């Protein structure tokens, strides 16, 4: 299978697990106000778009060099 | 070095012609040598390396 | 009578590179006027052949790139050697000009070859423009469109200007013609005029880095200055080497590598950089005319500092408050710059409006304050 | 100072093999390796610049 | 203001003796490593401040609004944003 | 600006006592770091000289005075092509940086001015 | 929804404006506009915004429904045009030209 | 700008090109052409290719040969003047999958897919954002992107909503050389390919630039020296002043 797969899961559990946390919570809370009636009526719809760069960014950092190493 | 410089130097013309003379040799030997470099630095990369199996 | 200052042909030549009297302690920074003659000649080695290759109709100039890149033998050198030189042309041109400022090559008796030079400066980026639309890529189309849109400010004819800087309704096929052979033309006009404030030069001389006379202490122009000169030569080729041969489109936008396309605009059209600065004062100004106007007298008010310059000593080497002075102006210059390629977004508007009134101010306001107080100081601290 | 005839110290700066041939040959072959290099380069520069002109690939 | 060979327009000049020695006679290197190091040292520390004090200030100015710019654009700059524009 | 304004005005500084306490100090560092002193130049050695004004006033210098100049020149300029600073007795020191120029500029731009007035008189 | 035609060269933005957004554009006091219209002059037929989709300033294409009057916003100067394509921010001095149009049919306009 | 309106930027890959002497991998790059013609060519054409340019650097005469051969291309007509059509010749250029732009929107749900022939340099990010863009979809888009119809999230992509769905998934292709097809790997080499389509001069640059920098460097050195010599009496100069 993909290296990627597990090299990027390693990365999230370990090295980037703060970040990881970050953008869970962030999908909580998103979903949950989705939940709620008159969120299509509503002025500010909060995404995870930034959560999930800060998480990739740093996935991609460790795991860059090590991905390439294997194929 | 006075002989050296009697026969090459001396004369503009003979230094001229040295110089040029030197610049064949060094144009052709400066190339054969850059094609082995550059071969064994990317060895197993590019097409003559891998040319046999097809 | 030897025969090179006998023959009145021979004895021009002489006159320039040969027994040309200079000053004995110019340093490196006299050596940019070398580099862009080198420039030139290297550009008009390579336009020339590119010339040979290119097709400026619409239909087939990005492809008749595509194929110098492709199929013509170091059609890859020439082309890159072409782009990359454009930028380098800028760097010495803008060292050459900085040097002029610092030593205050402005002064009299050099009015005359300052002035050419600001003319000289306006026709290298009236080339380097034109050049830059031949590609017909996607910043190439935007760029002519809103550069050739700037005449539209003029009041009245202003709209009438541009179709007929067009031959037509919009940047096309019309335009890319004329850019075509405007641009094979300007750089022997450029060419001339260099030559002019060399002539113009040649009354005083060279100026020198301690801003007084050299009349009392001469060197041959060859052998000193043309073997100090090959130092430069061979920097600036390691410098090129590095940027053709390994790194080709770190000066580069991408969005040139897509063709024309007059429906699509690209997310970003920021000019090549080293007309960054100019279009940051464009921006600064919010009226189209008052931008058109500060852009273009942000380049005119240069003919200035032979008035707004109060000081009775030529050149920087001795003024420090001068110094601190020019070093914040070149770095505002450099500012300007960067302002150039940002999005339009707080905090950099407030940020290149400011940036803009100390460019200006410089000239009109600081230069002659500075330099005047200088010149008590001088006085008063020698007493 | 005042006498004119007695020179100024060059002893910090002269070759005390300065008259000798091997001296100047040195010098001889550093601006020698120097026009070698440039006609070489300039060789290699016009010949790979002029080749634009033979038939490209897709002629 | 310039005038040729033998007629430069020097004030009359007398009472210099200027000496030198061929470049052949001379070391052309001598005294490299010392100028390298301790003359470029004097050179560079007599120009710092010139240098350094409008690069830092203009490199501190950039930090600042890149960084603003950077900050206006996140969900935390939502409100600063919206007053900014 | 003429070397008549400067002059003027530095003289306007001079007189106040106030403006004097607070110029003086000032002129004073700002000279010790223009540091011209250490090409061993005079003050005067880098006024422009490429005028009508300036080449009258050169020619008006006395012979050893002239002679001089043409010597700090030569000097200054071998220092700045080696990169080195003057040393010892080159070094201009304060009492040696004497004005031996100002007196000859003065006069010469007086009479141009006078000259430039009076071609602008009208008869009352 | 809004289309782009090419006619001669420029693009045409031909928007099928709803109710709402007419009302909307009919809405600001003509008073208080760089190049005072209003959408009647612009419009021959309420329901189609037919102009002519280069920014007044110098001469990009303004992107569509953004803006901060959501209509269109020029990316390259920041200038904001409106549901009538009338300026309202930005350096652009004039609101986004109107083409010769005539319906020939009520399913097909000439320009 | 938003982070979103930008793009995510891709990670810098230890690519074997990188490197001043380094030339690219033609094992990876013969690779990355089996992925573009299995994948990628349903969609996107590469229009800048001829046959010829495959000979010597992936393939050999006879395999180029025997793809250009496998096509038919419009020859000159025939006497009467009818259209005809011939087998390809080594000088013909990779055909398209689509005649025109509609045709090719229409396949694409109105996305135009790009010609591939010039994409690594005419993106940001070259062969990392392509590398980036084809392994960077997430199995699902962080809560709260709205996607418009037609469009797949991709964080590197600006915006984040492409027309393109993924297309590399382990095993679509079957290496000719043995090696395993995974995403990865079909990612890095079609990335690898593509990068050499678009600078297809790239290794004989490289080592022409070596060869200009040891001249070059050689010819400073001995620039310098020679300035030194010849100045040197002018260096030297000493001087007495006897006042007059
Ligand atoms: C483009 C294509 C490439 C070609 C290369 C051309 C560039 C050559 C050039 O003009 O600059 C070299 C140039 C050396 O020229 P030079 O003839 O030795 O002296 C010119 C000045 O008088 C030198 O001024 P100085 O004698 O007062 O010495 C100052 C210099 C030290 O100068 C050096 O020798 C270096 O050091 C600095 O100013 C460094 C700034 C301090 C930051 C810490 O270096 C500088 O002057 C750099 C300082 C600029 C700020
Ligand atoms: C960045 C800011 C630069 C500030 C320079 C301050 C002076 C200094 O330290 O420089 C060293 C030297 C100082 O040299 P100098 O000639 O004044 O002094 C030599 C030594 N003494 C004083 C003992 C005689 O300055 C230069 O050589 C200045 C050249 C200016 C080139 C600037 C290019 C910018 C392009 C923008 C164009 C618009
Ligand atoms: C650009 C092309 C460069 C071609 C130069 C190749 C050979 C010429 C050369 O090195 O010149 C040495 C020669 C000699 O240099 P020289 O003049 O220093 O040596 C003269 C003294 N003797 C003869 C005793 C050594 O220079 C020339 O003849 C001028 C031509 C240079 C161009
Ligand atoms: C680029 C390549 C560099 C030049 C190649 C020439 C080879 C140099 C070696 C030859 C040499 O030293 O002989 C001198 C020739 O130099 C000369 O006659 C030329 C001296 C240097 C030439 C460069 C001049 C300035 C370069 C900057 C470019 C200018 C801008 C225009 C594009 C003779 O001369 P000598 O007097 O030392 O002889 C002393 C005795 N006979
Ligand atoms: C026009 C642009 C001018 C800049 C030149 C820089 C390098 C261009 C040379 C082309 C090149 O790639 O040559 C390489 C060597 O570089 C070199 O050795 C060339 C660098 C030499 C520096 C400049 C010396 C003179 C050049 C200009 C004079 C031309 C006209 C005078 C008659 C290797 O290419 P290769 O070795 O495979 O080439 C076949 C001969 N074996
Ligand atoms: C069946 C359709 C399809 C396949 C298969 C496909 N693509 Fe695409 N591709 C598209 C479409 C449609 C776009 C345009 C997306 C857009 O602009 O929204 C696109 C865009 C791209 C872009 C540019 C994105 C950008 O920055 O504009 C690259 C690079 C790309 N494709 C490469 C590939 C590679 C490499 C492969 C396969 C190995 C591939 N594509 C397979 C349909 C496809
Ligand atoms: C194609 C562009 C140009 C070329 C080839 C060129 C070339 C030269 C050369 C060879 C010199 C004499 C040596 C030197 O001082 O470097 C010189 C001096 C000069 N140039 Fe330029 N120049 C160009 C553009 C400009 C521009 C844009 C300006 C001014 C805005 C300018 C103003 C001057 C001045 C004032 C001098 C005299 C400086 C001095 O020696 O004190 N030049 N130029
Ligand atoms: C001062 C001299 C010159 C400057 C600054 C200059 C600048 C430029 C620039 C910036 C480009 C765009 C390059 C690119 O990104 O591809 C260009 C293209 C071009 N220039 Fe010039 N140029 C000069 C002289 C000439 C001359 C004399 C010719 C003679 C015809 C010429 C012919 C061309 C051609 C044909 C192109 C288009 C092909 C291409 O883009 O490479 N140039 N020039
Ligand atoms: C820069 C590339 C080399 C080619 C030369 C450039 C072409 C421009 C030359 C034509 C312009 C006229 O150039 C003019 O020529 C004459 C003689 O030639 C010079 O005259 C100078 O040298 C001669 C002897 O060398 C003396 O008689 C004269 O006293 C002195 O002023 C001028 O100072 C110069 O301005
Ligand atoms: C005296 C002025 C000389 C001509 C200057 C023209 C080149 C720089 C102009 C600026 C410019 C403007 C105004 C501009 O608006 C623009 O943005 C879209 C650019 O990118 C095409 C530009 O380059
Ligand atoms: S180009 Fe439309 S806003 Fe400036």
């Amino acid at each position: 299978p993909d290296p990627a797969i597990a090299l990027h899961e390693a990365a999230a559990e370990g090295p980037c697990h703060d970040f990881k946390h970050h953008f869970d919570e962030c999908v909580e809370r998103v979903t949950k106000a989705q939940e709620a009636e008159d969120y299509d009526h509503a002025e500010y719809k909060e995404d995870c778009v930034e959560e999930f760069f800060h998480l990739q960014h740093c996935i991609n950092d460790n795991t860059a060099d090590k991905l390439f190493r294997v194929l | 070095a006075t002989t050296f410089y009697n026969v090459f130097v001396k004369r503009n013309s003979a230094f001229v012609a040295t110089i040029l003379a030197s610049a064949f040799v060094f144009d052709m030997t400066f190339e054969t040598a850059i094609d082995n470099f550059w071969d064994r630095i990317n060895a197993g990369k590019q097409w003559k390396d891998i040319r046999h199996k097809y | 009578m030897a025969l090179r200052k006998k023959n009145s042909l021979l004895n021009m030549a002489n006159s320039y590179v040969l027994d040309s009297p200079q000053p004995s302690n110019l340093n490196y920074f006299w050596n940019f006027g070398s580099l862009l003659a080198l420039c030139l000649v290297i550009q008009l080695a390579t336009g020339i052949t590119l010339a040979m290759h290119y097709t400026s109709h619409a239909s087939l100039a990005f492809d008749s790139v595509e194929h110098i890149m492709r199929d013509v033998n170091f059609g890859w050198f020439i082309r890159y050697a072409h782009a990359n030189t454009a930028s380098f042309f800028f760097i010495c041109i803008y060292a050459h000009m900085g040097r002029n400022i610092y030593y205050g090559s402005y002064k009299t008796p050099r009015v005359l070859p300052w002035s050419i030079g600001v003319i000289i400066f306006l026709l290298l980026i009236i080339t380097a423009f034109m050049g830059y639309v031949l590609v017909f890529g996607q910043m190439s189309l935007w760029g002519a469109t809103v550069i050739c849109n700037l005449v539209s400010a003029i009041p009245w004819l202003g709209e009438d200007i541009v179709h007929f800087l067009w031959g037509g309704f919009s940047v096309g096929n019309p335009t890319l013609q004329r850019f075509f052979a405007l641009h094979y033309l300007m750089p022997f006009v450029l060419a001339v005029f260099a030559l002019l404030h060399l002539i113009a030069l040649h009354t005083a001389g060279s100026s020198n880095p301690l801003g007084i006379t050299s009349n009392v202490d001469k060197l041959s122009m060859h052998p000193y200055y043309s073997f100090k000169d090959l130092i430069t030569v061979f920097a600036f080729l390691l410098m090129f080497t590095l940027f053709v041969f390994f790194s080709p489109d770190k000066l580069g936008h991408p969005d040139n590598y897509i063709p024309a396309n007059p429906m699509v605009t690209p997310a970003s059209i920021v000019p090549e950089w080293y007309l960054l600065p100019f279009y940051a004062i464009l921006r600064a100004i919010p009226d189209k005319l008052g931008g058109v106007i500060a852009m273009v007298a942000a380049i005119l008010i240069l003919l200035i500092l032979p008035i707004v310059d109060r000081s009775i000593i030529r050149g920087n080497a001795f003024k420090p408050i001068s110094k601190l002075l020019f070093g914040f102006f070149i770095c505002n210059f450099l500012l300007l710059g960067v302002l150039g390629q940002v999005h339009i977004e707080p905090p950099f508007i407030v940020l290149g409006q400011i940036c803009t009134i100390f460019y200006f101010s410089y000239f009109l306001i600081l230069l002659p304050m500075v330099s005047t107080i200088e010149n008590i100081f001088f006085y008063i601290g020698s007493l | 100072g005042k006498s004119t005839y007695k020179i100024p110290d060059f002893t910090p700066y002269l070759k005390k093999d300065r008259n000798t041939d091997a001296n100047r040959l040195f010098s001889y072959f550093m601006i020698g390796s120097f026009g070698m290099l440039s006609a070489a380069g300039a060789k290699a520069t016009v010949q790979d610049f002029l080749s634009n002109m033979s038939a490209s690939a897709d002629v | 203001y310039m005038g040729w060979w033998g007629h430069m327009g020097s004030p009359p000049q007398k009472g210099i003796a200027g000496y030198t020695i061929s470049p052949f006679a001379a070391r052309p290197f001598a005294g490299v490593v010392h100028a390298a190091i301790f003359n470029t040292f004097r050179r560079t520390k007599n120009q710092a401040l010139f240098v350094i004090l409008p690069v830092s200030f203009f490199y501190y100015v950039w930090t600042q609004a890149s960084e603003k710019n950077e900050w206006l654009y996140t969900k935390a700059g939502r409100h600063e944003l919206a007053k900014a524009l | 600006a003429s070397i008549t304004s400067v002059v003027k005005t530095s003289e306007l500084i001079l007189k106040s006592p106030l403006l004097s306490k607070i110029v003086v100090p000032l002129a004073k560092t700002y000279v010790k770091f223009s540091g011209y002193r250490q090409l061993g130049f005079k003050m005067n050695d880098l006024i422009i000289e490429e005028t009508p004004n300036m080449q009258l006033a050169l020619r008006r210098l006395p012979p050893t005075e002239s002679y001089d100049r043409v010597y700090r020149l030569i000097r200054a300029t071998q220092f700045s092509l080696s990169h080195k600073l003057a040393t010892g007795n080159d070094i201009t020191k304060p009492e040696e940086d004497d004005h031996y120029l100002i007196p000859y500029i003065l006069d010469v731009e007086a009479e141009a001015f006078e000259k430039d007035a009076l071609d602008n008189l009208e008869v009352v | 929804k809004n289309v782009i035609i090419k006619w001669r060269g420029k693009p045409i933005f031909i928007r099928h404006r709803t109710s709402e957004e007419i009302e909307e554009a009919n809405e600001v006091n003509v008073a208080t506009l760089r190049d005072p219209q209003t959408d009647d002059e612009r419009v021959q037929k309420p329901e189609w915004l037919v102009m002519i989709g280069v920014c007044t300033h110098l001469g990009c294409v303004p992107i569509g429904e953004a803006g901060d009057f959501g209509g269109w916003f020029c990316p390259c100067h920041g200038s904001h045009y409106d549901i009538s394509g009338r300026i309202r921010r930005g350096p652009a001095p004039l609101n986004l030209e109107i083409p010769e149009y005539d319906f020939a049919d009520a399913e097909t306009l000439v320009i | 700008m938003t982070a979103a309106e930008h793009g995510l930027h891709p990670a810098e890959y230890p690519w074997p090109q990188n490197g001043m002497l380094s030339t690219f991998d033609h094992a990876s790059l013969r690779r990355g052409y089996q992925v573009y013609k299995e994948v990628c060519a349903a969609c996107h054409s590469l229009d800048r290719i001829a046959w010829r340019n495959l000979v010597g650097v992936t393939h050999t005469t006879d395999e180029a040969k025997a793809f250009a051969e496998e096509l038919e291309y419009d020859d000159e007509p025939d006497d009467e003047g009818n259209p005809r059509k011939r087998p390809g010749k080594l000088a013909d250029y990779i055909p398209g999958p689509y005649p025109n732009e509609q045709a090719a929107r229409a396949a694409n749900q109105g996305a135009l897919p790009p010609d591939l022939s010039l994409i690594a340099k005419a993106r940001h990010g070259g062969a990392d954002y392509i590398f980036a863009l084809l392994t960077g979809y997430p199995d699902e888009p962080p809560a709260g992107v709205v996607l418009a119809p037609g469009m797949n999230y991709n964080p590197y992509f600006p915006g984040g909503g492409i027309g393109m769905a993924r297309t590399l998934f382990d095993g679509v292709v079957e290496y000719e050389d043995g090696t395993p097809a995974t995403t990865s790997q079909m990612a890095k080499d079609v990335a690898a390919f593509l990068t050499w389509a678009a600078e297809p001069e790239h290794d004989e640059r490289k080592k022409l630039g070596l060869k200009a920098i040891i001249v070059i460097s050689a010819m400073l050195g001995l620039s310098v020296y020679i300035k030194k010599f010849k100045w040197s009496p002018i260096k030297n100069r000493k001087f007495i002043y006897n006042p007059p």
